[PDB]
């Protein structure tokens, strides 16, 4: 039982697009299956995202995958609230509790706090990237003002690329005057390299410094520019490489032709794409529970167009969120459960550290128990 | 040109003070085009909302639009306005990533805001913002308190309730001196002011600071008596000669059929904006003319309109002394060359 | 050894530059002598700030 299905994919996201098509044909059997429908557009564009978002509502679709930006949230969020017509996302997760959303990223702000507090940190900066919000920054400004912590907060998304050299370099000029041996960097992988790669050349990874990377792809960059310095870097990962899922989804990915699945050959894998991968299982997994269940999901005719003066959306969408929401499986990422906000929850961010041999993790961390060590 | 330059206009209540400015200040147009209000009375936090009212609007062929945006719908709005080559005037906050198809009539707090800081000996204080645009200046400040050393205790109004404040403010009064900004909306700052009139607001070596650009119009009577200090900015001035003979022929008009708000007179001064480019476009006789193709807003592709280029640089032109101050257009789209008075109460005494 | 002398040729000068570099020892406290005639042929952009 074929069911429609809408997908989104940002330009420039190789990976993502080939852990949907692994996923696809991992998850797909003969008596259910999903027909996707691709578009490919800047996410940053509202416009673009608005185009796309109603051409797959005018084509029927059940179901939205999609990424967002910092500049299309709102967009989105409002067109699934009045459509009633769900969206899964590995993006950043809203700052609220919008409805017919599911985000398959949880929450990073408790690891983070926790972490700083495993520590004993009091003054330390805090680079921060103008894109998923501020909710982070504004989470540790308040445990600041809580805990009289100093935090220097500086912003490095507004950096022209053709003059990069000179800004990042005064910057750790300005931050070694306060003795700043203690950095956060609060970014995505490619800003993350595109500093790392200028610690090296001023000679700040070493003995004395320590560096938290806010993400929860740690092995994703490049740290073996960083292993050996001297220095410490931690970091988070929820997709454990020593589980047994992980394992033979590995055994499938590198073994994948390059010229079919880019980015598929190497050994890693980022979290977004185990977030897409764990988001086909999801939908396949609730649509299924409702054939099952017999809750009748089906457009008896056209949805006109988006935009309608008034706005009707059809009220089978609730039981398909509804489905979404009430689904509990494992996956490369772990455990994969939601509220009735459609935020993750009962699940575990492993904590890393880079050694000489290599990273290890120390501990992990979950929302009911704690930070918590074993090694 | 066509008299019949259909005009748009996005608000979200049918009676208040900005709508009826715009609606008064087009009676004083005495230009042989006439510009037509076409309201549209539409929520600003929904974005699918807005988005329903620019295509209708589109539909119409309206040539420009005038309107308001908020945080959650700043993006949408301008993403369309860069796309269609479409201009939108607007008098709410500023960004600092636009199009120049957005005219913002508001000058922006940021940089002045740093310099009175930096006046006073301000060694350490508590920073007090409204999630509503006010991060933009969050960061400045930040940036700056780094370059140049200063502390700061950031809060969120809008994700703080009566014991964030309560246990803030006793946290803060166990500080010797005891200085605080209080970024706000119009309408925030008079219940932040009711909130700290409770308690916290003795004048004990208080100092508040108000980053809305109207000072004269939040009734701080009640900081009038406690004794404590309070600076603010301003963007009009009601004595001076043209704002004197606008303020009274419109009053004496309203009556006929208080003092507004800066929000109100930013309104006002739009209509200005839109006549007299338009007036200068029909002077300097350029061919503008609307193609009843009405195209769908989601058209792939969506081609720009061809003239709506030249109206911008138009509207972007236009100088004049209006009613707030002298009007005036950066190439990004935003109030250059302006000026605001600094204005410290007394217990009795408004200093400029 | 705070103090060397890189007697070889570009290539190999490079090679150990880049060796250098990743643990950290291309900082204030270390000196380094390039015993060549030629000094810009190599990569000097790495450690011209360390
Ligand atoms: C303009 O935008 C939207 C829709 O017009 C409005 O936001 C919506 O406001 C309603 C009522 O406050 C919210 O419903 C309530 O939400 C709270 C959570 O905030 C929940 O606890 C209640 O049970 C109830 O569901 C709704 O969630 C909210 N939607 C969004 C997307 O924010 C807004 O108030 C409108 N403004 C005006 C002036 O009409
Ligand atoms: C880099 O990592 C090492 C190992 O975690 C840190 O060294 C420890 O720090 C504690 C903190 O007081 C000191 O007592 C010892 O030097 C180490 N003890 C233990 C149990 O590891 C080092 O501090 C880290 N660097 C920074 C800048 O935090
Ligand atoms: C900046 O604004 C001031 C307004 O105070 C402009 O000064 C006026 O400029 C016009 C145009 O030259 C003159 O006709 C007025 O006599 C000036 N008045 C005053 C009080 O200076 C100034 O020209 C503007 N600057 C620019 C570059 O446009
Ligand atoms: C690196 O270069 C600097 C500058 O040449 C050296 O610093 C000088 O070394 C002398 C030697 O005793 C000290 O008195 C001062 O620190 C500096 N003086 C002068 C005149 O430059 C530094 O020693 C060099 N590093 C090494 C390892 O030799
Ligand atoms: C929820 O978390 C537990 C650990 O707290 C783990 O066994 C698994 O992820 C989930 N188990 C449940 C929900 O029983
Ligand atoms: C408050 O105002 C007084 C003048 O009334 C002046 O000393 C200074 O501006 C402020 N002093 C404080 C807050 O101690
Ligand atoms: C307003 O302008 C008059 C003169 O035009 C001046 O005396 C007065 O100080 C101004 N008011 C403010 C608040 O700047």
């Amino acid at each position: 039982n074929s069911i429609q299905i809408g997908g989104l994919f940002p330009r420039g996201a190789d990976q993502e697009y080939s852990a949907f098509r692994v996923g696809m044909v991992q998850f797909s059997t003969s008596e259910f299956r999903l027909t996707p429908h691709i578009d490919n557009l800047e996410v940053a564009n509202s416009f673009a995202v608005t185009n796309a978002f109603c051409s797959q509502f005018s084509r029927g679709v059940y179901a939205i995958f999609g990424f967002y930006d910092k500049k299309s949230v709102n967009t989105i969020t409002s067109f699934c609230g009045t459509l009633h017509v769900s969206f899964i996302t590995p993006s950043f997760p809203t700052d609220g509790t919008h409805p017919f959303v599911i985000q398959m990223r949880p929450d990073l702000k408790g690891a983070l706090l926790s972490l700083i507090e495993y520590y004993q940190w009091d003054k330390f900066a805090y680079l921060y990237d103008s894109d998923r919000g501020l909710s982070t920054l504004q989470a540790v400004l308040d445990s600041a003002a809580e805990k009289k912590w100093q935090v220097t907060a500086i912003n490095v998304g507004n950096i022209n690329n053709d003059k990069k050299d000179e800004t990042y370099r005064s910057l750790f000029q300005d931050l070694e005057l306060k003795k700043e041996r203690r950095v956060i960097l609060d970014c995505e992988r490619d800003k993350v390299n595109d500093i790392v790669d200028q610690v090296i050349t001023i000679g700040k990874h070493v003995k004395g410094y320590h560096y938290i990377i806010a993400n929860l792809g740690f092995t994703d960059g490049d740290l073996l520019k960083i292993q050996f310095g001297g220095a410490n870097v931690s970091g988070f990962q929820i997709v454990d490489y020593d589980d047994s899922l992980v394992s033979k989804f590995i055994e499938r990915w590198s073994t994948l032709e390059e010229k079919e699945y880019p980015g598929a050959h190497t050994a890693t894998i980022k979290y977004t794409s185990a977030l897409t991968y764990d988001a086909v299982q999801v939908m396949t997994e609730a649509f299924r529970n409702l054939r099952k269940q017999r809750i009748e999901i089906s457009r008896r005719g056209n949805a006109g167009d988006c935009l309608a003066n008034p706005a009707v959306p059809w009220g089978q969408g609730v039981e398909i969120e509804r489905a979404l929401k009430q689904v509990q499986v494992e996956g490369l990422s772990g455990n994969i459960k939601f509220d009735q906000n459609g935020k993750r929850i009962n699940y575990t961010i492993n904590i890393m550290e880079l050694k000489t041999n290599g990273p290890r993790k120390i501990g992990y961390w979950s929302e009911v128990d704690k930070m918590v060590v074993t090694l | 040109f066509p008299n019949n330059i259909q005009i748009g206009g996005l608000f979200p209540n049918q009676q208040s003070q900005e709508h009826a400015a715009f609606r008064f200040a087009l009676s004083q147009l005495t230009e042989p085009p006439k510009l037509l209000p076409q309201i549209d009375i539409v929520n600003i936090s929904d974005s699918f909302e807005m988005t329903y009212r620019f295509c209708s609007q589109f539909s119409k062929g309206v040539y420009a639009i005038f309107g308001f945006y908020e945080r959650r719908t700043v993006n949408m709005l301008t993403s369309f306005c860069g796309a269609l080559h479409v201009c939108f005037i607007t008098p709410s906050f500023p960004v600092d990533t636009s199009n120049q198809f957005v005219l913002q009539l508001r000058p922006e707090l940021q940089e002045a805001l740093i310099s009175i800081i930096d006046h006073y000996k301000w060694q350490t204080f508590v920073y007090i913002y409204d999630a509503d645009r006010g991060l933009s200046v969050l960061q400045r400040v930040l940036d700056t308190a780094a370059e140049k050393n200063w502390q700061v205790t950031a809060v969120n109004i809008l994700t703080t309730t009566e014991e964030g404040y309560r246990m803030l403010f006793q946290d803060l009064e166990k500080k010797k001196e005891r200085l605080v900004v209080v970024d706000c909306e119009s309408e925030r700052l008079n219940a932040i002011l009711g909130q700290i009139v409770k308690l916290e607001k003795n004048g004990i070596g208080y100092h508040y600071i108000l980053a809305n650009l109207g000072f004269m119009d939040i009734d701080l009577n009640k900081f009038k008596e406690s004794g404590a200090n309070v600076t603010g900015f301003q963007l009009v001035n009601y004595t001076d000669t043209i704002p004197a003979r606008i303020m009274q022929q419109w009053r004496t008009s309203d009556s006929r059929d208080k003092r507004p708000k800066y929000t109100s007179a930013l309104t006002y001064d739009g209509v200005k904006v839109m006549a007299e480019a338009f007036q200068s476009l029909r002077r300097q006789r350029i061919d503008i003319s609307r193609r009843g193709n009405a195209g769908d807003c989601l058209a792939n592709p969506a081609v720009p309109w061809g003239q709506g280029i030249d109206i911008q640089r138009a509207l972007q032109q236009v100088r004049f002394e209006g009613l707030t101050g002298n009007v005036q257009f950066n190439e990004k789209g935003r109030r250059t060359n302006y000026t605001l008075h600094v204005i410290e109460m007394k217990h009795d005494g408004i200093r400029k």
